[PDB]
């Protein structure tokens, strides 16, 4: 049995659906929606409909403008043209303060100055999306758990990037724009602060990560295996519970000792994923403003190996 | 029964074991071969654990560890107090967990449900060994594995990683990372998404799925569908430990020193940048 | 100094985590719970002074003003049941299993169990239904892949389980759900899709046999399915992998 979970085997088509949309179809409707063959094996097929809303565009004006300022900024340390740009790429970045300074818009537009700008629009871009996952939700009926969800994510980016590196002073801090060094950063960020391994937040954050790992795996599973009675379309089973909802319910109950509802699970979900970056910000908002060395803390209280 | 719907589903089935003798539930729980077998490596588990700490380990079950064997003892069975207890505790670990797995295969026989959940669980165990057995195995001794301690085996990750410079510069590591964060996010999205289709505003009805696909497709440009997130859910976490297990079996066996350098085969390739134009 | 700590060593950071930790424990058992909306309360009896046990963290009703039609179903409902269930005893402990007492798949017990689901066409955002063959659709096309419809059907026996005639696909969502069967001498019979191997010239199953394909929950509505219906037939099948082959719940190998 199975194989109606992964692989699929068959495929049905035809017309294309589309819901209300309190606020216009103007932008909506969009592109043709060219189905995808082998895309319909693993997921649905239909590519599009797609919106083209208000806040939806600035994230592009911005977002784009941004991408660039970087690529344009990893010019000066390039000489130009393909071979070069194709040699490193992963190496290039756009380094923050140097003479250090503080929270001064620094040394001119130069130094670290450009970080300044690109960074500023990522503020605009990312904030314009929230408008969408948020207000875009009032037009189809659905609620903003989404938006909110995405708000913890803005926290981490907020802090580590903007909020965090200021309560201190120096803009020097904060994540550079790259692929290889922006890695480096994280590494010398902990390293300065003893070891981000003794930081209670990052740790619970790692605690939380695996938890969303544990839980998503399991979830997809306890549903792909009950999909016989259509253990999916959970929303319907949320309404009038089917034996599928139970069968699943019952499994972990006689195994761990406790079962939920086809509704709590997703609750434990949102929750898990969120508490994630959440603690990691709390743990950042506090690294450098209240602790320069984390190991101390640990062996300053009682915990350490 | 114990539950409302419980009853109806409690029939002498499963039994991969024999045919009863060990087919009953002790409370909410289900006692079977793998029930006492699990209690097996568990008992002896917490039976033994407490011991190596009883040596003059210390206080707070945070800094009490069980360091694996020594590196001149490379593959043999060492005494005990000197790290042999890792061999003995870890043999029961494997048995302890996998059996837990099989125990599940039973449970999903009378309910006659998916064989899925269990199978998902193994990819999980796989990692375990590659980190403890396999890696250590293709390298030398039950010594390139981690201690068993709360606040200690966190020294194994630093020391070993750093060994190499900036693990970050690892092929797979790097991968398993991307993978981890995605599904990390991703559940929050199907996670935060459902509650929302089933609990909108506060005076507005309970919407249809037609809205789920509409709502998201009407976001990025694509909305994969129910089954989707659930097959997806599978991959991503699944893959995490898959491409993960992959890099840590490449360090020490496959690789010498400096993870970055690896990435230099690409750097200084003949033609420089490979493919300039003319 | 260290314009951080509060006393002779009482850093602001310390409580920060206690704040987080307990308030965390907060969510769990209470909010994050709500996992009692279903299968609660639990099954108790009749005796002496106080009954020997029962819960109380139990929240409040959550009224669900359903999609379409009369929408009112607070999850914290009485529920329970007590509908026909033929499961007798075996031992004396409230663990010792309960065995069939008739025709297992035929009865409505075990790995072949159906709930007591509402009687109505699943849904559809634009009011209509979902579950429907293609003999009703118009524009829907089963592309080149596997077109049963006149393709064989079997189980562990081997053949004539029946032939085909169509599929019940996902009208509102786009995807195949059920498959139409006719036992030649039995017109209707739609197996799941999530358990029958499709291919070319054969459409092997596993759940049942052409010996049980006759006596499966029948659709009283020609071209219409209702929640209740789906689960019965759905449980019917799945339940062959234990009830069907007489000896499928047993052993395999030894140890
Ligand atoms: C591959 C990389 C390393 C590794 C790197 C790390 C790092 C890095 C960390 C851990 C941490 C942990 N490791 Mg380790 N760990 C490895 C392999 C293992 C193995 C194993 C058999 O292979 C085991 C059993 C463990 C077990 C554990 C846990 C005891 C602990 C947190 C687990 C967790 O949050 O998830 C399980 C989570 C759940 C089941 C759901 C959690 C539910 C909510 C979030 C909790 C609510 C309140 C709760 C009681 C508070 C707990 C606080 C504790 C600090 C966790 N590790 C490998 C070898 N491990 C973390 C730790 O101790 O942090 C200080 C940590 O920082
Ligand atoms: C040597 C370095 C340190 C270390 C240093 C750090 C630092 C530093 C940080 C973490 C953080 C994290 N660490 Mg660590 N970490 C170490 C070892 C570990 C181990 C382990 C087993 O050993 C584990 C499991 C973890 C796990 C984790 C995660 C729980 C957490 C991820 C935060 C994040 O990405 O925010 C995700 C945030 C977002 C996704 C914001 C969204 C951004 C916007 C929305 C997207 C716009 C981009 C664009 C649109 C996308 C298109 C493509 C673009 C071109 C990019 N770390 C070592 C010890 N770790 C972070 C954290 O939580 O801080 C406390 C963090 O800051
Ligand atoms: C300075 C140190 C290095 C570093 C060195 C290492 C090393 C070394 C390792 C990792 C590993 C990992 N790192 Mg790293 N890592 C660093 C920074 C990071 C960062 C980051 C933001 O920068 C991230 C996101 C990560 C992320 C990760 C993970 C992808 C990976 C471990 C996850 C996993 O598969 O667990 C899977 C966990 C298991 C499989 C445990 C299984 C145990 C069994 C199955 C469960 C037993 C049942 C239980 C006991 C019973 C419970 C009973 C209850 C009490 C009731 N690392 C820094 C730069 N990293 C590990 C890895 O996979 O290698 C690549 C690893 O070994
Ligand atoms: C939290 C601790 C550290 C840190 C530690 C690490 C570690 C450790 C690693 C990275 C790596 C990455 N980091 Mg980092 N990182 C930090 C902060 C950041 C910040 C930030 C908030 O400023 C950003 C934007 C990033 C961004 C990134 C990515 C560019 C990269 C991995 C890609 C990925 O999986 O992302 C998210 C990707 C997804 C969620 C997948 C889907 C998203 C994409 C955009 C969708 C593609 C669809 C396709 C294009 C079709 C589109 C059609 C229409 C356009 C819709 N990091 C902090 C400072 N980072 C990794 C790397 O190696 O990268 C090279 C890595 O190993
Ligand atoms: C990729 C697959 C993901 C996944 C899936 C998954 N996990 C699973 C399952 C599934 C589908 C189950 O069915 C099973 C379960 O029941 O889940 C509810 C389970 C489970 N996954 C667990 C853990 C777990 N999963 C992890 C990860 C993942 N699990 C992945 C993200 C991790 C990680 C990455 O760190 C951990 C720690 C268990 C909580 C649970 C079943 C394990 C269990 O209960 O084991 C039984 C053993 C005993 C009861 C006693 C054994 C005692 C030992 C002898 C002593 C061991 C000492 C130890 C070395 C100490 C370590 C130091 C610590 C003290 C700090
Ligand atoms: C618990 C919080 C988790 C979370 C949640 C979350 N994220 C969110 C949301 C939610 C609920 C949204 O609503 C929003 C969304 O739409 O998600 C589907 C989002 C989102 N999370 C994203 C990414 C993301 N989330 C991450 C993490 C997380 N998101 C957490 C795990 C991560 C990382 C680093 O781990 C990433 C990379 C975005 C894809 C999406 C929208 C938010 C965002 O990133 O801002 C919008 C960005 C732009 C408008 C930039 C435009 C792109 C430029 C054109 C790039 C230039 C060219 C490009 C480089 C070439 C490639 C082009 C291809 C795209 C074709
Ligand atoms: C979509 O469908 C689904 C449901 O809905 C139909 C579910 O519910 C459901 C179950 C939901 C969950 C919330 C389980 C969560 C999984 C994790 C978060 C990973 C961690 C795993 C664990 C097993 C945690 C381990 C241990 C504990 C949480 C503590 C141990 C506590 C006990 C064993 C309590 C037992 C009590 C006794 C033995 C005392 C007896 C008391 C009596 C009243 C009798 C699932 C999976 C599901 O998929
Ligand atoms: C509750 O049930 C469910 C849903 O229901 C409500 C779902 O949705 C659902 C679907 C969710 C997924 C499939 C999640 C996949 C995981 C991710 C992490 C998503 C990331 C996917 C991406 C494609 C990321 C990229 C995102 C961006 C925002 C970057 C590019 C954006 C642009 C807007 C580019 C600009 C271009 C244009 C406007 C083209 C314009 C053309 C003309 C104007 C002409 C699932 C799974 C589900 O379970
Ligand atoms: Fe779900």
């Amino acid at each position: 049995a199975e194989y109606q979970n992964i692989f699929s085997q068959v495929q049905v088509r035809g017309p294309a659906d589309l819901g209300m949309t309190e606020d216009v179809n103007l932008a909506n409707r969009s592109g043709v929606g060219p189905f995808s063959t082998l895309l319909g094996w693993f997921g649905n097929a239909q590519l599009g409909p797609i919106y083209l809303g208000s806040l939806g565009v600035l994230s592009l004006f911005s977002g784009l403008m941004w991408f660039f300022t970087i690529g344009i900024w990893f010019w000066y340390q390039a000489g130009w043209n393909p071979a070069v740009f194709l040699r490193d790429l992963f190496f290039f970045s756009l380094e923050p303060p140097a003479p250090e300074y503080g929270l001064s818009f620094a040394a001119p537009l130069k130094e670290g100055g450009l970080w300044l700008i690109a960074s500023f629009f990522m503020f605009v871009a990312v904030w314009s999306w929230w408008g969408r996952t948020y207000l875009r939700a009032q037009a189809l009926g659905m609620g903003k758990h989404t938006a909110w969800a995405f708000l913890s994510a803005i926290w981490l980016w907020m802090v580590l990037g903007f909020i965090r590196p200021i309560l201190m002073g120096s803009w020097s801090e904060a994540v550079p724009y790259g692929i290889f060094s922006h890695l480096d950063w994280t590494n010398n960020f902990s390293l300065v602060h003893g070891n981000l391994f003794y930081n209670p937040f990052h740790g619970l954050s790692i605690a939380f990560l695996y938890g969303s790992a544990l839980l998503f795996a399991m979830h997809g599973a306890t549903i792909l295996a009950v999909s016989r009675f259509g253990g999916e379309r959970e929303l319907e089973q949320i309404a009038d519970r089917g034996t599928a909802a139970e069968r699943a319910a019952l499994f972990w109950r006689w195994t761990m000792g406790f079962n939920a509802t086809m509704e709590g699970i997703h609750r434990w979900a949102i929750w898990m994923a969120v508490l994630v970056t959440l603690t990691g910000g709390i743990g950042i908002l506090l690294s450098g403003t209240v602790v320069d060395n984390w190991y101390v803390w640990g062996q300053n209280h009682g915990m350490a190996p | 029964a114990l539950l409302s719907f419980e009853r109806k589903y409690r029939v002498p089935g499963g039994t991969l074991v024999g045919g009863n003798l060990f087919d009953f539930w002790v409370g909410p729980f289900y006692v079977g071969f793998f029930g006492v077998a699990t209690f097996f490596f568990a008992a002896l588990g917490i039976i033994l654990i407490a011991w190596s700490a009883v040596l003059q380990g210390t206080w707070n079950p945070q800094l009490i560890s069980v360091y694996p064997p020594a590196l001149e003892y490379g593959l043999g069975g060492a005494p005990l107090a000197k790290g042999g207890l890792w061999q003995i505790i870890t043999i029961c670990a494997t048995g302890a967990f996998v059996s837990w797995a099989l125990r599940e295969v039973e449970i999903c026989r009378k309910l006659g449900i998916g064989y899925h959940i269990p199978f998902a669980f193994a990819f999980a165990i796989l990692a375990y060994l590659t980190l403890v057995l396999f890696r250590p195995v293709m390298m030398g001794a039950w010594g390139y594995a981690f201690p068993y301690g709360i606040w200690t085996h966190l020294d194994w990750v630093s020391n070993t990683g750093y060994t190499y410079g900036n693990f970050h510069y690892n092929p797979a590591h790097m991968i398993a990372i991307s993978f981890f964060f995605t599904n990390a996010l991703a559940l929050a999205l199907h996670g935060a998404l459902v509650l929302s289709a089933a609990n909108p505003e506060k005076g507005k009805e309970m919407r249809t799925p037609d809205h789920e696909d509409t709502f998201f497709r009407d976001l990025v440009g694509y909305s994969i569908g129910t089954l989707g997130i659930h097959r997806l859910g599978l991959l991503l976490s699944l893959s995490a430990v898959f491409f993960s297990a992959l890099c840590m079996i490449i360090t020490g066996t496959i690789w010498f020193d400096q993870w970055v350098d690896w990435w230099q085969w690409w750097v200084k390739l003949p033609w420089w940048a490979n493919i300039p134009g003319g | 100094m260290v314009g951080v700590t509060a006393f002779g060593n009482f850093d602001l950071a310390s409580l920060a985590i206690y704040s987080f930790w307990i308030f965390l424990a907060g969510l769990i058992y209470y909010l994050q719970t709500e996992n009692m909306r279903e299968g609660y309360p639990l099954e108790n009896e009749d005796g002496t002074p106080a009954a020997n046990q029962g819960p109380f963290p139990l929240p409040k009703p959550k009224t669900f003003i359903l999609p379409h039609g009369r929408g009112t179903l607070t999850v914290p409902g009485p529920e329970s049941e007590d509908r026909p269930i033929a499961l007798a005893r075996t031992a004396v402990s409230e663990g010792f299993p309960h065995a069939p007492t008739g025709d297992p798949m035929k009865d409505g017990v075990g790995p072949a169990s159906w709930v007591a689901r509402r009687d109505l066409p699943e849904l559809d955002g634009h009011g209509h239904n979902k579950i429907k063959p293609m003999k009703a659709a118009a524009g829907f096309h089963v592309s080149a892949g596997k077109n049963p419809i006149g393709l064989p059907v079997r189980g562990c026996d081997l053949e004539i389980a029946g032939k085909v005639v169509d599929i019940w696909v996902d009208i509102p969502e786009q995807m195949a759900r059920f498959l139409e069967v006719e036992l030649k001498d039995g017109s209707t019979r739609l197996l799941p899709m999530q358990m029958v191997k499709v291919q070319s010239n054969r459409v092997h199953v596993n759940a049942l046999s052409s010996d049980l394909f006759a006596g499966i929950p029948t659709i009283k509505s020609p071209t219409e399915v209702t929640l209740l219906e789906e689960d019965k037939i759905c449980g019917y099948v799945a339940g062959g992998l234990m009830y069907a082959a007489p000896k499928r719940k047993s052993v395999v190998a030894a140890m």
